[PDB]
């Protein structure tokens, strides 16, 4: 989803300050609550590379 | 690979997706029948032309030798059906089979691209953007405002109800549905705060400032910017 | 129609 | 170490001197040395000769003519590395003998004037400018000449174009109007061509159909014959279209211009354009455009052929050549010598423009000397070039090769068409003619792709500025060692065979031969061959030539390879690779990294600091060993001595290694054991795992030096000082300072510590009445001066190594105006390898150290040898950089046979040869086991069982001989150090060369809580030791909107940025444990509302009911 | 995930209402110490540090625990706008 | 409609078109000020000439220049731009450009804000993390949460007050 | 105290402009070269746009905030927050009216 | 002509300097030192004076001047506000006000005002307060004694309850 890879990509970090912004972040932005794509409705957090490889073998 | 010899191409990829979202007469404009009917074909050495023929109605489509026919002598074509290979001009098609049909076309024609790239995305996403290309209508017979006025459709719950009924107003507003690209359809919003935020800033304000325009912050951009 | 744009000096002369 | 060389293509000619492009362009543009005064035009001399002599004379009462006699220079006011220390430019002053003459002939001849002084090039090929090391990057542009393009805005015919190269020269376009006439462009100023077809002297009635003989539709040339009678009234009726319609009483105003003088030519005395113009058009030239001292009218040999070729192109097949604008016979490279010279021109332009002024404001016999010559226009015209030009840049010296590569670059940007126009997919595009002239792989990835580019190894730029490439002449299938440097156009005339073409002595051994015929790959018999490539090396840049097994790597990834090598940081235990290509030695040579001995001799003295050498003549020469010095990039360069006292030494022998050399072979990284297999997810997406053992061997340890500066400035409030005595609540915060403000050389400095102590008079000198009391309770002083001391910024410092102090102009220093003195502290750090660091091999496999495992966890061979890195295989199939796999196989053989390899590009080792070495290696790796008393491991058996079902090993063959089979595929049996069990099925291990990559400050780790803010916009702003905030763009604003995270977006764009009281109340709240208040209206908007107001527009926020709401509460509302 | 996210979702008609309810309950659950809590002693959120499980300071959490017990009521237009900011200060001091 | 004509030109609050003193006893300031100046100068002169009862031809001349001066302020370069005589032939930024940006626009872009509790860093894979977790360097966590941190510091016997806690962290 | 729900943009009457203005800029002077104090009746006059230092008049008679909201008798400067300087409008009264260029060069020229 | 208006006899001199710089360039060859150009200037002239002048002589710099990347950055973008106090600053001095109050609350009301009128409102009061002796009261050398005991009365408290100690940075 991030389309991140580890050849030296950087991420920015942000901090939800308020009681309210924390609730948004936690209820609606938390990674583990966004497993399916909103474009196609197919899972997005899914087995990826070495993970498949392992399980296939 | 091995397909550019001297025939005008159909757009592909992103440039095509744009061609649609702004559409926009296409490259190899495919000729479309304007009426339901039966096909007759006459030609010379030089001249070539298709006839669509009903009882009363009888339309002729004179067309170049360049054109690649799609339709047999003796076939039946519905209004808005293409007769040649190529992309249909949405404006042209809107005039032949109205709103719904053009919307359908736009959605698929866009899909055609993404899916050919292995990209999976629900239709409803495209349908939303398309609805916005049809946001506006043009007036043909006034109510109390003037004759052209390219102007939003859902301002019509009272204004397509004021004839005899609610507040009355002599003339019942007759309008023409209107197709416009996302660029143009975006310039045309009620919210001058948004409108000013896209291209051509000076114009928008000058316009709104004269008119004393209020912007009830209905969208997001306008609420954010504030 | 940007013809008589920068007259000023010519104008006053 | 023994070094096995590979492949057999004899290279008949060694690589050219590599910094040649730079060193020679300049050498032959100044001529400071060997050319003694009255000798040769070409360079700066030509720049002079074209501006001088300068006349303004009417013979009778006055006459001021200013000549040019001589040029000289030669006292750089300060040494090289002294210009670096004091932020000066290393440059010589430039003098000229001028000599003014009068109408009565004042015979008194002038002399010198060092009104003007200019930068000198370093030995290696760089400049020092304001203390900084810079490189001028040479640029491609369209060569001068006559070209015939197809009409873009027409699908039928073509446009002729005559191009010269001054800054005052005209692009003439010849066309055929939509309705078939003859469009003609000078500026944009279009007009019917005809006209000028008379002004040539010869009219319509002599040659208009005789030399335009085929001209069947010559209905563009045709028109006025009565106008085409007298040559006088020919000119007149045309000047109308050079406005504002001034009388023809000084008729030959612009025709005298575009005749022969310092304007209408494209090159001085033929050359470039004409050289082509001949082969493109007719034959002869008129000197350079049209020469006529005293005759009748004006010579035409220019337009005559030009017209009759647009004709010959509007014809069938005579001539008939549409011009390929991207062909390297049509593009030339403007080099430093030229680049500086034509910037010395714009200088003299303003000089004479300042000189012509001082005839008016000036007498006659009152000012003869240089009382009218002024540098300032020329001085600042040249200092402008070197300092602020797009083409002059911060020398990239991360390592030796960085610099070498930098000097060899080629830009399309600058004063040539750039990024805006971007001519996508054109220009950015490897042309058939790039073969051997420009590297087809070395280029910047990203939005500069194909615009900046690298000059290919053997390639050479000639005097006209065209890139040439060596081909050896072949006569009747025998191949001579007689080599030729063809341009792109000469090459197109030939059938050139490839270099791998099998030779049997000098004889072409093969039945059929691969060749290029003007770009076209063809198989031919050897009789038909006219030239041959020198070496695969010629096709590619230097950097690319450093990639072994390149022919097995897809190009996209070899690009990344030859780029990353640039970013390789010099290690302190640097190694040259196990598998090399060839170049690695010769690069260090040319890069001037290492120090070599210039003559046969014996070493006299050697310490870390200098080497002294007695040459066979008696000469004792000392070589200061540049020590622990700071590159532009903060990486260290320091020569270490590789030689002992009383050592005999041949000419060209090594003495000191550079930063990145191991015995004069380029050492950009380590060789290291790598097992390619996944490892528990720690190498998940290009990420890399690392044995702690590397760290212990000081294996990826680099030394970095950071420079800090502090200015002691005079104020309107009064001077501030460097001082030990700062006002505060600490003493343990002054420990390693004492030294009169400045930190002691040798101190360990942590983030937040004091580098230099400084006190300013502050706050317009008011202490708070609130603080006034606070102070008097504690034995008040309430001192005027503030702590503005320089501190080590967060994210670390290190250990102090040199402090440098420059003062009040008086030593030989030009300080910024307003500055009393500066202090510099240099802080060194031994960066060890750590998680986050980024590693790379030369095949564009790049990753980030994600894990450091303790040696016990590391996968180990049966002999108990663990591995250093664990590369994931998934990084190979989609990348198609198979070169690294080969590098590993050979590297495995090497590791056991104790040898290194030279394996030339498209030549080198080949599967069967590696397999033979792996067989030898197997004898070491295994052969001895029986001797030391060991059989095959029960685990070794376990693995083979599975291995034969994969069909890697033969069934029936013995355990040992199966193991050999497996080792020949470069796979071993690996034990997992966690479990002791083996890894089901064999794993490829071996030695790979890997580089640690330079870490840029922008890419360092960052964190803001709350800090400074922008004066004007009131948005978070980056301090000295306080990070600025992250940028939040509309793209991020959408992501938040799509989440419906309404409050987060709000607080992101108010409290956490713009809203002023918002951010304070927020902080105060958080400190006091109360939850954050709701935000108000952000400045961004308040300001916006004010801007619109300043435009007489009433912007008005309204409540539910339409009554106005104050967004400035009270501060705006009046009365 | 959060302990009970699926069922927390099941409690409302719009995703976003949950977040709102939670935030607002957290705001008041902080405003009045943690005195308001409708969570019986033994079911209070907990931490670990300095080695001695004190109550979990995170009110964003607290609210979510309380919702799942169903001891709370939420609605669009329940009690008047100010007969609440004082009536809650009665049972638990504003200090 | 009359209102489209100006008889009182408004003036942007000085604090945001400031006159900062920078290094070297030199100054930095917005172009607006220099646009505003020359307008004031011409108005004031026009007053004098009118007060003098000057010939209407030299008054026209003045009025012309005034009109232009106002144009140059509001939306400079819709009639052949004015520049600072020395420096360079760089055109002065008018209000209109300062609002929207001259780059056609308002896209293009130049559009975004900087942010207060933020950081950036190189990422590395965390195979150990459960899906809702991420690894943050403490050094970076300590800055991002500093104000929050400072309070806990006060709630614990590790700092008397916040100033002393903050000083602990410098 | 109540939340905004509409933003309205209208043309500004001369009365409206004078309405906003905290005083006329009558002199084209900026800051004093020697003292750096905004010259009187100029583009920076504290008298018009407000104090430079929080709660402190130009001449220096008033400070503390004790005198919150008082215009000074000697120096004419209000004693408030300095921040008020980024929000306070001025104006210039033209000797002759001048056309607003937007309502002229933006086509179709709304006045034309 | 100038953004920052200057006296006429100062345009005189500035123009007189840029006159002499011309001779002194060509007279010497190099650009003259400051001492060089001062001797030439005449009698009232000085190294410092030439310098301190040219400083005044300059353009000055446009906030709207673009930076290197040209398109996105401008000089002004980099200039930081040093006027307004940042959340950390603001939060401090607000607490200070609160804690000083808590401090001098437990004092004689007459005494508390003394220091509040020696500093606490607005003016240094070298002797001015000692004249108008707390509006009404025994003046001069007997108010000198009150300061002492009032300040020393705070040291009793402060040494014990360390509240104010930390604000001394
Ligand atoms: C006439 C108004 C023009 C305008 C944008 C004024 C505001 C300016 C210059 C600012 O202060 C702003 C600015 O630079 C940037 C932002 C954020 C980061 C992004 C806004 C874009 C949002 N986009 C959407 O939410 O899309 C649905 O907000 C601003 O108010
Ligand atoms: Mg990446
Ligand atoms: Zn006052």
């Amino acid at each position: 989803a991030f389309n991140a890879d580890f050849d030296g990509d950087q991420m920015a970090v942000h901090v939800p300050l308020s009681s309210f912004a924390q609730a948004e972040a936690r209820i609606q932005m938390l990674s583990a609550h966004n497993l399916l794509s909103p474009a196609s409705g197919e899972p997005l957090a899914k087995p990826s590379r070495d993970i498949i490889l392992g399980l296939y073998y | 690979t091995g397909g550019v010899a001297g025939a005008a191409d159909i757009t592909q990829g992103l440039p095509r997706v744009i061609e649609l979202f702004e559409a926009r007469r296409p490259k190899a404009k495919a000729v479309i029948s304007e009426i339901d009917g039966v096909v007759r074909i006459e030609e010379t050495e030089e001249k070539l032309s298709v006839f669509v023929e009903s009882e009363g109605f009888s339309k002729e489509y004179k067309l170049p030798k360049e054109a690649r026919l799609l339709v047999k002598d003796g076939d039946y074509v519905e209004a808005g059906q293409p007769l040649t290979r190529g992309a249909i001009d949405p404006h042209q098609l809107l005039e032949a089979k109205g709103p719904e049909a053009v919307e359908r076309y736009l959605v698929e024609e866009i899909q055609k691209v993404y899916r050919a790239q292995g990209v999976k995305l629900h239709d409803k996403h495209i349908e939303i953007v398309v609805r916005q290309m049809m946001k506006y209508v043009e007036v043909t017979d006034p109510g109390d405002s003037r004759l052209l006025e390219g102007q939003v459709l859902e301002k019509w719950d009272v204004e397509a109800l004021n004839e005899r009924l609610i507040a009355e107003g002599k003339t019942p507003v007759a309008w023409k549905p209107l197709l416009m690209g996302v660029t143009k359809s975006a310039l045309s919003t009620k919210s001058w705060l948004s409108a000013a935020s896209f291209q051509n800033t000076t114009h928008v304000l000058t316009e709104a400032a004269i008119a004393g325009k209020k912007d009830e912050l209905i969208g997001l951009k306008e609420n954010v910017i504030l | 129609p940007k013809i008589s744009t920068s007259d000023p000096v010519r104008q006053y002369l | 170490m023994e070094i096995k060389r590979f492949g057999r293509i004899r290279e008949v000619i060694p690589l050219p001197p590599l910094t040649e492009i730079q060193v020679e362009s300049y050498r032959r543009a100044l001529q400071a040395d060997v050319p003694p005064e009255k000798r040769e035009n070409v360079g700066i001399q030509a720049a002079f000769r074209e501006t001088f002599p300068i006349e303004e004379e009417d013979k009778g009462k006055g006459g001021l003519v200013l000549d040019f006699l001589e040029y000289r220079l030669g006292e750089p006011p300060f040494p090289q590395d002294e210009c670096r220390e004091k932020d000066l430019t290393y440059q010589a002053p430039l003098y000229a003998r001028l000599q003014l003459i009068h109408k009565d002939t004042g015979l008194i001849k002038e002399d010198e004037v060092f009104l003007g002084h200019i930068p000198l090039m370093t030995e290696d090929g760089s400049f020092i400018i304001n203390g900084a090391d810079r490189v001028i990057v040479s640029q491609i542009h369209r060569s001068p000449g006559v070209y015939f393009t197809p009409d873009p805005a027409r699908p039928g015919r073509y446009i002729a174009s005559i191009i010269p190269l001054p800054k005052r020269g005209p692009w003439i376009d010849l066309e055929v109007e939509p309705n078939g006439v003859v469009s003609m462009k000078v500026n944009k100023r279009k007009f019917p061509l005809v006209l000028l077809l008379r002004v040539l002297g010869y009219d319509q009635e002599t040659l208009a159909r005789e030399l335009g003989a085929y001209g069947e539709l010559v209905q563009g040339l045709m028109d006025e014959s009565v106008f085409a009678m007298r040559p006088e009234e020919a000119l007149i009726r045309l000047f109308t279209l050079l406005r504002p319609g001034d009388p023809p009483k000084r008729d030959k105003a612009v025709a005298y211009v575009y005749g022969l003088i310092a304007d209408p030519r494209r090159y001085d005395l033929g050359e470039a354009g004409r050289y082509k113009a001949e082969e493109k058009l007719g034959i002869r030239l008129s000197g350079r455009t049209l020469a006529r001292f005293e005759d009748g009218e004006f010579k035409d040999e220019v337009f005559l052929p030009t017209l009759r070729y647009l004709f010959a192109l509007t014809a069938g097949v005579p001539g008939h050549e549409v011009d390929d604008i991207d062909h390297l016979g049509n593009r030339r490279i403007r080099t430093v010598g030229e680049l500086m010279t034509d910037q010395f021109r714009v200088g003299l332009a303003r000089l004479a423009r300042g000189v012509r002024e001082r005839m008016l404001m000036g007498s006659e016999d009152s000012l003869t000397p240089a009382k009218l010559v002024n540098s300032r226009p020329l001085e600042a015209a040249i200092r402008e070039f070197f300092s602020r030009s797009q083409l002059s840049q911060f020398k990239d010296e991360t390592n030796p090769l960085s610099s070498l590569r930098h000097k060899r670059r080629i830009s399309a940007l600058g004063p040539g068409g750039l990024t805006r126009e971007r001519a996508g997919f054109d220009v950015r595009d490897v042309h058939r003619t790039h073969y051997g002239r420009i590297c087809p792989v070395e280029t910047p990835e990203g939005a500069n792709i194909g615009l900046i580019t690298s000059l290919a190894a053997y390639a050479r730029v000639d005097e006209l500025g065209f890139i040439r490439t060596p081909y050896r002449r072949v006569v009747g299938g025998v191949v001579t060692d007689e080599v030729v440097y063809m341009t792109a156009t000469e090459e197109d005339r030939y059938t050139i065979a490839q270099a791998n073409t099998p030779l049997e002595g000098n004889r072409i051994a093969a039945e059929r031969v691969v060749a290029r015929r003007k770009g076209e790959p063809v198989i031919v018999s050897p009789e038909e061959v006219e030239f041959m490539d020198v070496s695969p090396k010629q096709v590619f840049s230097v950097n690319t030539n450093l990639i072994p097994f390149l022919e097995h790597d897809d190009a996209n990834r070899a690009l990344m390879g030859s780029n990353m090598q640039t970013q390789a940081v010099p290690l302190i235990r640097a190694q040259a690779p196990v598998v090399m290509t060839g170049l690695e030695e010769r690069v260090v040579r040319d890069s001037l990294a290492a120090l070599y001995a210039e003559e046969d001799g014996e070493v006299a003295k050697v310490d870390g600091n200098r080497i002294v050498v007695r040459y066979e003549d008696g000469r004792l020469v000392e070589y200061p060993l540049r020590r622990f010095y700071r590159s532009n990039q903060g990486t260290a360069l320091d020569q270490r001595p590789r030689v002992v006292v009383g050592q005999r030494v041949r000419k060209g022998d090594l003495l000191a290694d550079g930063p990145a050399s191991e015995n004069g072979f380029l050492a950009l990284g380590q060789n290291v054991l790598v097992a390619i297999m996944p490892f528990d997810g720690y190498n998940f997406e290009d990420a890399i795992v690392i044995s702690e053992e590397l760290l212990k061997r000081d294996f990826y340890t680099s030394i970095h030096i950071e420079r800090y500066e502090i200015e002691a400035r005079d104020t309107k409030l009064g001077p501030e000082r460097i001082t030990r005595d700062i006002p505060h609540l600490s003493e343990a915060a002054l420990r390693d300072l004492d030294e009169e403000g400045v930190v002691r050389i040798g101190a360990e400095v942590k983030p937040g510590d004091i580098l230099v102590g400084r006190t300013s008079f502050k706050g317009e000198s008011e202490p708070t009445p609130e603080e006034r009391l606070l102070r008097s309770i504690f034995g008040e002083k309430a001192r005027d001066v503030k702590d503005t001391s320089l501190r080590v910024p967060p994210g670390e410092g290190g250990i102090v190594v040199r402090t440098v102090r420059l003062r009040r102009g008086d030593p030989g220093v030009e300080l910024k105006p307003g500055v009393r003195e500066v202090v510099r502290v240099y802080v060194a750090q031994k960066r060890k390898l750590q998680v986050g660091d980024k590693l790379a091999n030369r095949h564009g496999n790049k990753g980030v150290v994600a894990k450091i495992l303790p040696v016990e966890d590391m996968p180990h061979l049966p002999d108990g040898t663990p591995v250093d890195v664990i590369l994931n295989p998934l990084g190979v199939p989609s990348r198609m950089n198979l070169g690294q796999i080969l590098e590993t196989h050979l590297g495995l053989a090497g590791y056991f046979l104790g040898q290194r390899y030279i394996s030339p590009i498209f030549d080198g080792a080949k599967e069967p040869e590696i397999k033979e070495l792996l067989a030898q290696a197997f004898e070491v790796y295994f052969g001895k086991r029986k001797g030391e008393g060991f059989g095959v491991d029960k685990r070794e058996v376990e693995v083979l069982r599975r291995a034969e079902k994969l069909g890697l090993v033969t069934p029936g063959k013995t355990p040992e001989e199966q193991l050999k089979e497996l080792f020949l595929q470069g796979k071993v049996v690996l034990y997992d150090g966690r479990t002791g069990e083996p890894i089901e099925g064999p794993i490829v291990v071996g030695q790979m060369f890997i580089m640690k990559l330079y870490h840029m400050v922008e890419d360092k780790m960052h964190a803001r809580s709350t800090g400074p803010y922008s004066l004007i916009t009131q948005q978070p702003l980056g301090g000295k030791a306080q990070f600025g905030g992250q940028r939040f763009g509309e793209m991020e604003v959408w992501a938040l909107e799509a989440y419906g995270a309404a409050h987060t977006l709000q607080e992101m764009l108010t409290l956490k940025s713009d809203d002023i009281e918002g951010r304070n109340a927020a902080y105060e709240a958080i400190i006091k444990g109360e939850d954050v208040p709701e935000p108000s209206v952000p400045e961004s908007f308040r300001v916006l509302v004010k801007e619109l107001q300043a435009l007489a527009l009433d912007v008005q926020t309204l409540d539910e009911k339409d009554n106005p709401v104050d967004i400035f509460e009270g501060l705006a509302s009046k009365r | 995930a959060e302990p009970g996210i699926d069922k927390l979702f099941g409690m409302v008609d719009s995703k976003y209402r949950l977040t709102v309810v939670v935030a607002k309950r957290a705001q008041q659950l902080l405003r009045h110490g943690f005195k308001n809590t409708v969570l019986e002693p033994e079911e209070r959120p907990k931490m670990q540090t300095l080695e001695g499980l004190f109550d979990d300071p995170n009110a964003e959490t607290w609210a979510m625990k309380e919702l799942l017990t169903g001891r709370l009521v939420f609605g669009e237009n329940l009690v008047p706008e100010d007969r609440l900011q004082k009536e809650m200060e009665r049972i638990y001091p504003g200090e | 409609p009359e209102w489209m004509i100006l008889e009182a030109v408004p003036v942007l609050p000085p604090d945001l078109r400031p006159m900062v003193q920078v290094d070297g006893g030199r100054f930095a300031t917005s172009d607006l000020n220099d646009l505003y100046r020359r307008l004031i100068n011409r108005n004031n002169r026009l007053k004098k000439l009118l007060a003098q009862g000057a010939p209407e031809i030299i008054i026209r001349n003045e009025k012309r220049m005034l009109q232009e001066a106002v144009d140059a302020l509001l939306d400079n370069g819709r009639r052949g731009a004015p520049v600072t005589n020395p420096g360079s032939d760089r055109p002065l930024r008018s209000l209109t450009d300062i609002l929207s940006g001259k780059q056609g626009r308002f896209r293009q872009n130049l559009l975004g804000k900087r942010v207060d509790y933020s950081g950036r860093s190189v990422i590395v894979v965390g195979p150990q993390l459960k899906l809702h977790q991420c690894g943050l360097p403490k050094r970076m966590a300590l800055e991002l949460f500093k104000p929050f941190l400072l309070k806990k510091m006060e709630e614990k016997g590790i700092a008397p007050n916040v100033k002393a806690a903050r000083r602990m962290l410098e | 105290k109540k939340e905004v729900r509409k933003v309205r943009i209208a043309l500004a009457s001369p009365e409206k402009i004078r309405s906003w203005s905290y005083g006329e800029v009558e002199k084209p002077e900026t800051i004093n070269y020697r003292t750096l104090k905004p010259e009187r009746d100029g583009l920076f006059d504290e008298r018009i746009f407000g104090p430079i230092k929080d709660y402190e008049c130009a001449c220096g008679k008033y400070k503390r905030q004790r005198f919150e909201g008082k215009v000074c008798e000697r120096c004419g400067v209000e004693v408030t927050k300095s921040i008020v300087r980024r929000y306070r409008m001025g104006h210039i009264e033209l000797a002759t009216p001048a056309a607003h260029i937007w309502f002229v060069k933006d086509v179709p020229s709304k006045i034309g | 002509a100038r953004t920052i208006r200057i006296p006429v006899h100062m345009v005189e001199t500035i123009n007189k300097l840029s006159r002499t710089a011309r001779q002194l360039q060509q007279e010497l060859g190099r650009e003259p030192t400051y001492e060089e150009i001062a001797e030439a200037m005449g009698p009232g002239w000085d190294a410092k004076r030439v310098e301190e002048t040219l400083k005044i002589a300059q353009e000055p710099v446009s906030l709207e001047t673009p930076i290197g990347d040209e398109k996105d950055s401008f000089y002004g973008d980099f200039i930081p506000d040093e006027h307004l106090p940042s959340p950390v600053d603001a939060a401090t001095q607000s607490l200070l006000s609160e804690e000083l109050e808590k401090a001098l609350s437990k004092l004689s009301e007459r005494e508390a005002m003394v220091l509040k009128l020696r500093k606490g409102l607005i003016d240094g009061r070298e002797h001015t307060l000692e004249e108008v002796g707390a509006f009404f009261g025994v003046t001069r050398e007997r108010i000198r004694q009150i300061e002492n005991k009032a300040l020393r009365k705070l040291k009793y408290h402060e040494s014990r309850t360390r509240k104010l100690r930390d604000f001394l940075d």
